[PDB]
């Protein structure tokens, strides 16, 4: 409707304009200067070049919102593709930030060779290679459609069943194996911290360790609050789709603007970094 | 901040028995270590765990407790020796909260006399 048409690219460019500056200026600060670049920050470095990456495509969306796409087949399979390497890379790359957490509170003097390994070379496998090889559904099914008065630039399955096998294989990839061993991870951090009368053998190690490990708590937190009710809005969706629930053609459209609502909302998880860095780093 | 407050002090008659408090209170979130010290000799050390490390001088004649849901130290006295005369500081280490440091914290004072 009109109002979703309005909201939609105002949201969007706001978007676009806070994240191009803040991951810039974050990239800039950790590449050329050189400054401080502990793994945490190595992992950081990674997650905001993914996430300016994505945001250099939102200008395209907020066209395609308010009157059409003019741009064609390739930059709709290229729009896709950012899409699901950004999606899938900046929650892995939490996952291994909790992990690297977790071998460098609970192991704190034996795990220098594991965390430099994991930071170095394990990273790139463990991350960008599976997100690039999940991009070729998005490489056969990304299209232009040639819909009444404009053109569509949308993922096109053949039938719906394709839609639900991948809104699930997004939802596990990207909330459940992640969020399981940041679970886990931060579990036993969070028994150990409360416990341990002092971390390594120093009070400096120790301090050093909880005020590095509270930053990745907050971003966290905050990263899965903003995805969380996008996700509840496409479970609903799909049991739609699965028959499970059934109601009438106003609840599917109420679900349908809600969802529409919440992924513009939710795609603030690109100005975390940036504005963590601000107001816990001045 | 956390306040640490001590009694049991005073003028009391030679092999008397007596019994040190020390509570504190405040922003706590646990407490680590506690002792009454008299550098300062540790004369006295319970853990959190119970594991004390009594003095040397003061082994076997002197015992320690801890209430952890009391958050208090009770040091018993016994056999008194002309030595034990002197004053007796609390000290208690403590953390504000998960992410902060290893706060340590002291008692006021406490003066016990007996006579020698
Ligand atoms: C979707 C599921 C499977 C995983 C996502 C939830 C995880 C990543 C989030 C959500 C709830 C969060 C926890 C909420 C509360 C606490 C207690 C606090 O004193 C330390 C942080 C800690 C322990 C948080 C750590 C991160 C956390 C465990
Ligand atoms: C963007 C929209 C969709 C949702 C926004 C959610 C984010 C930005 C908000 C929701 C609740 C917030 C958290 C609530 C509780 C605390 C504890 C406080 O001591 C520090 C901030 C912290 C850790 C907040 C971090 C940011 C947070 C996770
Ligand atoms: N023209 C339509 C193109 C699809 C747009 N969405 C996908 C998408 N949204 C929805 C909102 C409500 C219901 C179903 C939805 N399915 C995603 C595609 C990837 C990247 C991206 C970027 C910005 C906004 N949306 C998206």
């Amino acid at each position: 409707a009109n109002f979703n048409k309005i909201f939609l690219p105002t949201i969007y460019s706001i978007i676009f304009l806070t994240g191009i500056v803040g991951n810039g200026l974050v990239i800039l600060v950790m590449g050329y200067q050189k400054k401080l670049r502990s793994m945490t920050d190595k992992y950081r470095l990674h997650l905001s070049v993914a996430d300016l990456l994505f945001v250099i495509t939102l200008p395209f969306w907020a066209v395609d919102a308010v009157a059409n796409w003019y741009f064609g087949n390739f930059l709709c399979k290229a729009v896709h593709v950012i899409y699901t390497v950004n999606l899938y890379s900046s929650v892995w790359i939490l996952a291994f930030i909790s992990l690297d957490r977790y071998l460098a509170i609970v192991h704190a003097t034996n795990s220098q060779r594991p965390r430099k390994l994991l930071a170095e070379k394990v990273v790139y496998v463990g991350v960008w290679i599976p997100a690039l090889l999940l991009t070729i559904p998005d490489f056969i099914f990304a299209n232009v459609s040639e819909a009444d008065d404009r053109y569509i630039c949308d993922r096109f399955y053949p039938n719906d069943l394709w839609v639900v096998v991948f809104q699930f294989q997004h939802i596990m990839v990207g909330l459940i194996l992640p969020g399981i061993v940041i679970l886990s991870c931060y579990c036993i951090i969070i028994s150990r911290l409360k416990s341990v009368r002092l971390l390594s053998g120093s009070r400096e190690k120790d301090r050093n360790l909880r005020r590095i490990t509270r930053p990745t708590v907050i971003l966290i937190l905050a990263f899965f609050a903003c995805w969380l009710p996008y996700y509840i809005g496409i479970s609903i969706d799909s049991f739609i789709l699965l028959e499970i629930i059934k109601q009438g053609c106003e609840f599917e459209n109420t679900v349908h603007k809600w969802i529409s609502i919440t992924e513009a909302l939710a795609f603030f998880h690109c100005c975390l970094n940036p504005i963590l860095y601000a107001f816990l780093g001045a | 901040q956390v306040q640490l407050q001590e009694s049991g002090g005073g003028l009391v008659q030679a092999g008397e028995s007596l019994r040190l408090s020390c509570a504190a209170s405040g922003t706590i979130f646990r407490l680590y270590d506690m002792g009454w010290y008299r550098q300062r000799e540790l004369v006295a050390s319970i853990t959190s765990g119970g594991s004390t490390k009594y003095g040397d001088s003061v082994k076997g004649r002197f015992t320690i407790s801890r209430d952890n849901a009391k958050n208090t130290v009770y040091l018993q006295m016994s056999s008194l020796k002309p030595e034990d005369t002197a004053v007796y500081y609390c000290n208690a280490e403590y953390r504000t909260g998960i992410w902060e440091e290893l706060l340590d914290g002291w008692g006021q004072g406490t003066q016990v006399t007996v006579s020698s």
